[PDB]
């Protein structure tokens, strides 16, 4: 299968500079075109970058708002491509998709989430919320910075019957829930486990649903 | 620029109903430069058709694309549940590459009551000096929904935090998760903590509550 491993995401101040790389494989990266695309809540798509193929110029594109300030390249003796952003604003913020053209097919990377703030990172605080043929259970992930996190349940293997909300932003911090609906029989008899990924902080936190 | 223009930016569609989604670009675009994604909330964009009319692998048949110049559409002959998602057309006939706004596409269903769960501040936020109490309103049809709090009989409308997730691939329905937090002087002053819905379902209200004895 072909994969793209985005990275170099996270948190920077305004007028930094910051470098995304997206490590490539399961095809042949000399043929492909590689490009960036960026998105947002407010903006919502946008294409950022691109380049091209030794075989058709190597040429690298660039969207308006970021002429001058982004750099584009590739490393195909390691199946690599990178952005380089210098002097880097709020609009910048967003979750940046790193992917490859092959004749008219493409594909898209999980994406790298990149945060253009003053703001100080901080990581997440996990409380469980614990409480009739169906129960549910949740975990309050409050008081993070930045985006994103992720949520899990028994380590994914708990994935029918979830609800993880988007994150709410107040105070420069955010705050989510995420819910779980299991049968009465298995709860508390089998465990149930909320996992929550902060990689900005580079935290992970398990907590057990245990009665009341 | 190319701006390319995607109206409605939603649009809801009954089971088996043919839906279309226009595209309206600013200038001419080559046909051959004219694509759509799909994009599902916690997922990255899927190309779904390449070249306006040819289907990517994996689309299933009732899909289609048509259109030329400055007007393209896709098509959904029988609309079904796993239909419902975000659609972009996007354009790389004249540099810069451009995307549509995008269409939020939803599916209908028979009409479901909110399942209410109130949860009371946890231990550990209690040692910190805070206090949430956390309210799911899960699988309701349709999206309209209202919630309101209550502490002691009284209405409350400061420190609470709502959020909503998009429609479900497999059942149709929609959720929401309410959190009110109060200081922990603030919370320890009151007793009855009560989260009640508001959905085209009743008449009255569903209502959950707790008391802190």
């Amino acid at each position: 299968e072909v994969k793209l491993e985005e990275s170099g995401g996270g948190l920077v101040q305004p007028g930094g500079s910051m470098k995304l790389s997206c490590a490539a494989s399961g095809f042949i990266f000399s043929d492909a075109w590689m490009d960036w695309v960026r998105q947002s809540p407010e903006r919502g798509l946008e294409w950022v970058a691109e380049i091209r193929s030794k075989a058709n110029g190597l040429a690298p594109y660039y969207a308006e708002s970021v002429k001058g300030r982004f750099t584009i390249s590739r490393d195909d003796s390691k199946s690599s491509v990178y952005l380089q952003m210098n002097n880097l604003r709020s609009e910048d913020t967003g979750i940046y998709y790193c992917t490859s053209t092959l004749y008219y097919f493409d594909y898209w990377g999980q994406g790298t989430t990149l945060t253009v703030s003053s703001a100080k990172t901080t990581p997440p605080s996990v409380y469980p919320l614990a409480p009739n043929s169906m129960v549910t259970l949740g975990c309050l992930v409050k008081g993070y910075f930045p985006e994103p996190v992720t949520v899990t349940w028994n380590s994914g293997s708990l994935s029918s019957g979830v609800h993880t909300f988007p994150a709410v932003l107040q105070s420069d911090l955010y705050t989510l829930s995420s819910s779980v609906t299991v049968p009465s029989s298995t709860w508390p008899s089998e465990t149930v486990t909320c996992n929550v990924a902060h990689p900005a902080s580079s935290t992970k936190v398990d907590k057990k649903i245990v009665p009341r | 620029q190319i701006v390319l223009t995607q109206s409605p930016a939603i649009m809801s569609a009954f089971p088996g109903e043919r839906v279309t989604l226009t595209c309206s670009a600013s200038s001419s675009v080559r046909s051959s430069y004219l694509c759509w994604y799909q994009q599902k909330p916690g997922s990255s964009p899927k190309l779904w058709i390449y070249s306006t009319s040819n289907l990517a692998s994996g689309v299933p048949a009732r899909f289609s694309g048509s259109g030329s110049g400055t007007s393209y559409s896709l098509t959904i002959s029988s609309m079904e549940a796993e239909d419902a998602a975000s659609y972009f057309c996007h354009q790389w006939s004249s540099y810069p590459r451009t995307f549509g706004g995008g269409t939020k596409l939803e599916i209908k269903r028979a009409d479901a009551a909110p399942t209410v769960s109130i949860f009371p501040p946890s231990s550990e936020q209690l040692t910190s000096g805070g206090a949430s109490v956390v309210c799911f309103l899960n699988n309701f049809y349709p999206k309209d929904i209202n919630v309101k709090w209550k502490i002691d009989g009284s209405e409350r409308q400061n420190g609470v935090l709502n959020s909503w997730t998009d429609q479900d691939s497999k059942d149709s329905t929609y959720s929401m998760s309410s959190t009110l937090t109060l200081t922990k002087d603030e919370y320890e002053r009151h007793n009855s903590y009560t989260c009640e819905a508001t959905h085209k379902t009743s008449t009255s209200p569903i209502v959950k509550s707790f008391n802190r004895n």
